[PDB]
């Protein structure tokens, strides 16, 4: 499978954005969708997740700034992010795992989000 | 309204009968609520043109039902298969005035077909009931391989499974052949004399000639056939006194069409109900739509009722059989048929002269003769049977053991005297011991003589499916008895569920269990030293034995089962020598054999005590005529007590 | 000079198909044999139209043989074709699902040589696919539709032979004659997960409709159907739960021209083998059989030489009953958009699947709790958990 991420740009601090990752598949009900962040000099970090059952987990680090949502009808997961801070400058990535497959870690090209004065 | 019914005949003269039939259908009821009209078609010098004309007749009116009749030619299915499939293409029900081929009875092959005459198949249950009345338990069946053969096999199998008597000797002979004598000779030794035939006239005649050749047509034999085997050239030459039967109403033609018209009129009158009658398909152009209300018409017509008439009240079966009608018993009295009785399916009422049988003696033909000799198979187990080489004079040495009175010995053949390597060798020897003396006592009790053989290879017996079949052929003596090589097993054979499923056992005569053999940490079956694998002690058994299936029928001992299957021997005394040679640590086997071997030999110790108890018993083929005397003899032996005397002779005092 | 004709009923793909298939045998040939072709088509077909055409065409050009193709999945047209070929003693080879719907076969006098999977061949894959994810074949529900006797008998023998698993418990049948909730009474008496049924297309709509009322169309259940159930169509009816397993022959990616080309080669090469072996002339009937059938009866047929055919990279050898031993079975599912999508392929006796574990997607909407089917993670350690390679 292959995905595609988009939605980045330059936005002043305190602003908002709508990132999005999408993929093609006939079974789209059952995939974990996760967001990963990797800044220069730091290891890759988890940001937000969505489960198959329909539960939401938010990381405590930047808790409350953004929100996750998934559409069962249309194969796309888009991340609504609000109250931007300079600490969030990184390239966000989307991924899936399980329901078959192998070699399970899937990474898009990357979308860079820039927060600055 | 106007209701239309179609009929197909081959007369052009009983077309007057068809006109009278439509007139009678009008006469039964003509109140203008239901009105009847009819159509007719000629016979078949071809098939395509008549099929087209039948289609034209169908499109002519709002047809609802069809009737067909018999042909003059010997073409087995000339007239039926054109109309049958064409009508089933639209699920329009049809009635068969006269036909007996069993192909159409299979609703899986063709559409809904209802027969006013029973097929060949269900009459088999009729003479089955006849034989049950006259108490025939062992029967022989001889059938062909055609569709009639398959149908007769299925019907007879169902009838037998109703009582589950497991009829034996299912042999079939190739159809349309000559000079085939093997089958009758093969079936001659089944110790029973009643055979059932079902085939064409020419095949029946060939079988008659063969039987006359092989002399099986004299006295002591009784055997009946159906109706298709007592007509034409078959009736030309045949043995006297052939029991047979004739249909209730054979070739009544225009009568049965009258009954069919009456019953179909009753069914239609009862049908004038339900939510979506719509209309019956009409026209051959653009009418491929399914006949939606088809199955309901068949269901209601099947459960109809009609009581006034020559045919009689009928409650059709689940597939359209004639249900229960009547039948006539015939016999051959010097080339002249004669009625001897009438059987209404449920019973037989003899209302004629006496029926003399081919031998000429009026005595009941209930021979089932008990032969004097029976087959015996055994296995080489030390404490019970010992193989002895005979001397050069032909008799092995006599031996007055303890009291001067000679010990009985018998001449036993069969083995190669070398199990591992032997291309082909059968040799005679002497057998003597416990079971032999027991068998001698039994024979002296029940007045019969014996013949002794030995097993082909040496394995006791175990179900095993590997290849060349879709089942587990019983290797060893267990399958030697099943396949018919043997008739009785006198050996230390323990009893378990799997074997009990097939063969029938008698009461046991000596209890035992399983025990561990050790040579002088060993304890009962609780220790980790035995629960978990370890190289300190290596356990094994004899392959294809009761212990194998016992350890393979427990999920909790899979590791032990795999360890045992890693390596095991096939021997009785060789393993004892090996453990005596310090090569093997310990192994498990039966109780009596191990206990006798330990004390009789030197420097042996019995490990622990029994964990799983079981008994030894004589095994016989299921449903044998010997169950009764055997048990009473065994209990008489237990009461008198000289079985204990034999035990004292053989396993008590080693001096 | 060999004769062949193709028929298309209610189809709009014939015109170009005939021309392309025409040039096919010329190069596909490896034997200096000879080939002639003709094509025809018709609207909604009936037996009378079918029977009229065959001798009209046969009497016209002295047909050596014909290849058949039709659609709409009618059981009647299957039994219509065979008995025509039986009497005319002409080799007729029909290639499409409507013609290829299974039949119990007829007397050996016929020369039909059907082109499709047998009941036994189809079923054994269905039982085998259970050995992948769902353990025990739970229930069998069938009507009185023909062919049931061979089916329930075969599965019962194979389940009681292999010791592993396979604890089949309940098998039931229903009488459509009592078309009322009495069926729901017998149907309500089975509680399990995987349900296997063997019935006709029309009854399939009603029985699945009844289950949705009671609740067997729930998220926890699996339905398995043979090929004949709705296989020969692209327009699915309603009342079928979203998510269904069938093994069929429909051959999504195959073309009729590809099948016809193989069928033509079966005709020419097999006859070439018999004719050249003994200088054999395939004597044709002077007409459709009114009287002139008898002299050709003693003439040996192609059955000894038509059982084995080669080329095209597939052992196309037939059998006594007319079913192949190297078929092209595929397994296919109902997706979310009610559009059938291929899943796995069967070849050389293996189950190759694009899915490793079951997808577990919902039935028709307005009923989706979906709160079950937990996933569990574990570590290999001291005797708490032990790992082993598959036997
Ligand atoms: C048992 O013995 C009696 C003794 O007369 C004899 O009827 C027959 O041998 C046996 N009977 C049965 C029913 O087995």
């Amino acid at each position: 499978v292959q995905l595609q991420e988009s939605g980045g740009g330059l936005v002043q601090a305190g602003g908002s954005l709508r990132l999005s990752c999408a993929a093609s598949a006939a079974a789209a009900a059952a995939a974990a969708a996760g967001w990963y962040r990797q800044a220069p000099g730091k290891e890759r970090a988890a940001a937000a997740a969505a489960a198959a059952a329909a539960a939401a987990a938010a990381a405590d680090s930047v808790k409350g700034r953004f929100t996750i949502s998934r559409d069962n009808a249309k194969n796309t997961v888009y991340l609504q992010m609000n109250s931007l801070k300079p600490e969030d400058t990184a390239v966000y990535y989307c991924a899936a795992a399980a329901a078959a497959a192998a070699a399970a870690a899937y990474w898009g090209q990357g979308t860079q989000v820039t927060v600055s004065s | 309204k106007i209701v239309n019914i179609g009929a197909v005949l081959s007369t052009r003269k009983h077309e007057q009968m068809f006109r009278e039939a439509v007139n009678q259908a009008n006469k039964r009821h003509g109140s203008w609520k239901i009105q009847l009209n009819a159509t007719s078609v000629t016979h078949k010098p071809n098939a395509i043109q008549m099929a087209l004309s039948v289609c034209e007749d169908l499109i002519s009116s709002q047809v609802y039902a069809i009737l067909v009749s018999h042909p003059p030619t010997p073409n087995d299915h000339f007239t039926p298969t054109p109309v049958s499939y064409t009508a089933g293409f639209y699920r329009i029900p049809v009635l068969g005035l006269t036909t007996r081929m069993s192909i159409y009875s299979d609703k899986s092959i063709h559409l809904s077909f209802l027969r006013t005459v029973p097929p060949y198949s269900h009459q088999s249950s009729v003479w089955f009931e006849m034989m049950r009345v006259y108490s025939w338990n062992h029967i022989i069946l001889l059938v062909s391989d055609d569709h009639e053969g398959r149908a007769a096999q299925k019907r007879l199998e169902t009838l037998l499974e109703e009582r589950e008597s497991k009829a034996e000797k299912v042999l079939q002979f190739d159809p349309g052949t000559k000079n085939v004598t093997a089958l009758l000779m093969e079936a001659k030794e089944l110790e029973a004399r009643v055979i059932i035939l079902s085939a064409s006239e020419d095949d029946a005649a060939t079988v008659y000639r063969a039987a006359a050749m092989l002399n099986m047509t004299g006295s002591g034999y009784v055997w009946l056939v159906g109706e298709r085997e007592i007509s034409g050239n078959a009736l030309r030459y045949a043995p006297d006194g052939i029991l047979g039967l004739q249909l209730i109403n054979g070739k009544n033609e225009s009568a049965h069409i009258s009954d069919a018209v009456g019953v179909v009129a009753q069914a239609v009158h009862e049908l004038l109900e339900k939510e979506n009658i719509t209309d019956p398909p009409r026209g051959c152009v653009g009418n491929t739509n399914i006949w939606k209300t088809g199955p309901l018409f068949k269901r209601v017509l099947m459960s109809s009722k009609y009581a006034d008439g020559v045919t009689g009240r009928v409650e059709f079966n689940e597939d359209g059989d004639r249900k229960f009608a009547n039948y006539s018993i015939m016999n051959l009295q010097n080339r002249k048929l004669v009625q001897v009785g009438i059987y209404n399916g449920t019973h037989v009422i003899p209302n004629d002269r006496k029926i003399i049988w081919p031998g000429g003696e009026t005595e009941k033909p209930r021979g089932y003769q008990m032969s004097t000799r029976l087959k015996i198979v055994t296995i080489h187990q030390e404490p019970f049977v010992y193989v002895k080489p005979t001397l050069s004079d032909g008799t092995c040495k006599e031996e007055f053991t303890v009291n001067g009175d000679p010990v009985k010995k018998v001449i036993c053949t069969g083995p190669n005297d070398t199990s591992p390597g032997s291309p082909r060798h059968t040799v005679p020897q002497c057998c003597y011991g416990f079971c032999i003396d027991l068998l001698i006592k039994l024979a002296r009790t029940m007045n019969f003589t014996y013949e002794v053989h030995l097993v082909a290879d040496g394995k006791f017996g175990t179900q095993e499916r590997v290849n060349n079949s879709n089942k587990k052929e019983w290797n060893g003596m267990m399958g030697e008895l099943l396949s018919g090589q043997a008739d009785m097993i006198v050996a230390p054979l323990t009893i378990n569920n799997e074997r009990a499923q097939y063969i029938e056992f008698s009461k046991p005569f000596k209890y035992q269990g399983l025990t561990i053999l050790v040579k002088k940490r060993i304890t009962g079956i609780n220790d980790p030293r035995l629960r978990n694998p370890s190289d300190k002690f290596i356990y094994a058994t004899v392959k294809q034995s009761s212990v194998d299936i016992y350890f393979r029928r427990q999920v909790e001992l899979s590791t032990m089962y795999r360890h045992m299957e890693k390596h095991n021997y096939e021997s009785a005394a060789e393993a004892i020598q090996a453990v005596r040679d310090n090569k093997l640590h310990a192994f498990i086997w039966d109780s009596a054999v191990l206990e006798f071997e330990a004390s009789q030999k030197c420097d042996l110790v019995t490990t622990g005590e029994l964990f799983f108890r079981s008994g030894f018993g004589i095994g016989m083929r299921k449903d044998s005529p010997w169950k009764q005397n055997v048990s009473l003899s065994i209990l008489k032996s237990h009461e008198n007590g000289f079985m204990e005397d034999l035990d004292k002779t053989w396993v008590r005092y080693q001096e | 000079a060999l004769n062949i004709a193709v028929m298309l009923g209610h189809s709009h793909d014939v015109t170009e198909r005939e021309l392309r298939t025409l040039w096919g045998p010329e190069q596909a040939a490896g034997l200096p044999l000879d080939v002639n072709v003709v094509a025809l088509l018709m609207n909604r077909t009936d037996p009378k139209s079918l029977i009229t055409h065959v001798c009209d065409l046969m009497s016209g050009a002295r047909i050596h043989g014909l290849v058949f193709g039709d659609d709409t999945d009618q059981e009647a047209v299957a039994q219509m074709l065979d008995f025509i070929s039986s009497h005319t003693f002409v080799p007729i080879l029909g290639i499409h699902g409507g013609a290829s719907m299974i039949m119990a076969d007829k007397d050996p006098t016929s020369t039909f040589f059907q082109f499709g999977a047998s009941i036994q061949q189809q079923a054994t894959v269905m039982l085998k696919i259970m050995q992948d994810y769902d353990w025990h074949v739970f229930s069998l529900v069938t009507t009185i539709f023909p062919g049931y006797r061979e089916f329930i008998s075969f599965v019962k023998t194979t389940v009681d032979n292999s010791f592993v698993g396979w604890d089949m418990q309940n098998v039931i049948t229903l009488d459509t004659s009592f078309e009322d909730a009495k069926t729901q009474v017998q149907l309500k008496k089975i509680h399990s997960s995987v349900i296997l049924l063997y019935s006709s297309k029309d009854e399939a709509v009603l029985i699945l409709s009844e289950a949705r009322s009671l609740g067997l169309t729930g998220y926890d259940f699996f339905w398995i159907v043979p090929s004949l159930v709705s296989g020969n169509t692209e327009l699915i009816p309603k009342e079928f739960p979203s998510g269904l397993i069938s093994v069929s022959y429909d051959d999504w990616d195959y073309s009729l021209e590809a099948r016809v080309r193989d069928g033509i080669g079966i005709l020419t090469t097999a006859a070439s083998s018999m004719l050249e072996k003994f200088s054999y002339i395939p004597e044709a009937k002077a007409s459709c059989y009114g009287q002139m059938e008898r002299p050709e009866v003693p003439m040996h047929t192609l059955h000894p030489f038509m059982v084995n055919v080669t080329w095209d990279g597939k052992d196309l050898s037939f059998t006594e009953e007319g079913y192949q031993v190297h078929p092209r079975l595929v397994v296919i599912v109902l997706n979310k958009d009610r559009e059938w999508e291929k899943v796995g392929k069967w070849e050389n006796h293996t189950l190759s699947l694009r899915h490793a574990v079951w997808p577990r997607y919902k039935s028709f909407s307005d009923s989706e709790p979906d709160d079950n089917h937990l996933s569990i993670v574990t570590l290999e350690e001291a005797p708490f958990v032990i790992v082993e390679d598959i036997d």
